[PDB]
């Protein structure tokens, strides 16, 4: 499909989780990203589209404090900025 | 709705 090899600090965040590879569909990438946020709670309780990430490694990566996972674009942005091919 | 719900309604490709 589109076969992508996630950056550095990604790369990093990725293998947390278990997925030990360099080569990644952008399904696998979600997979993983999505299994990260899940597992260190980092959604809001409440209003779980919410996630925090300024304590996180994610924030390193995407560069911001929070997101709302509710705003396509901008997800779909900030985890490009982090891949290639 | 919850996070799993939300998280999967991203373009996957």
């Amino acid at each position: 499909e589109t076969l992508v090899r996630p950056k550095p600090l990604l790369l990093k965040l990725l293998k947390s989780v278990g997925a030990q590879k360099d080569t990644y569909t952008m399904k696998e990438v979600l997979f993983y990203l999505g299994q990260y946020i899940m597992t260190k709670r980092l959604y809001d309780e409440k209003q779980q589209h919410i996630v925090y990430c300024s304590n996180d490694l994610l924030g390193d990566l995407f560069g911001v404090p929070s997101f709302s996972v509710k705003e396509h674009r901008k997800i779909y942005t900030m985890i490009y900025r982090n891949l290639v091919v | 709705e919850t996070f799993s719900d939300l998280w999967k309604l991203l373009p996957e490709n």
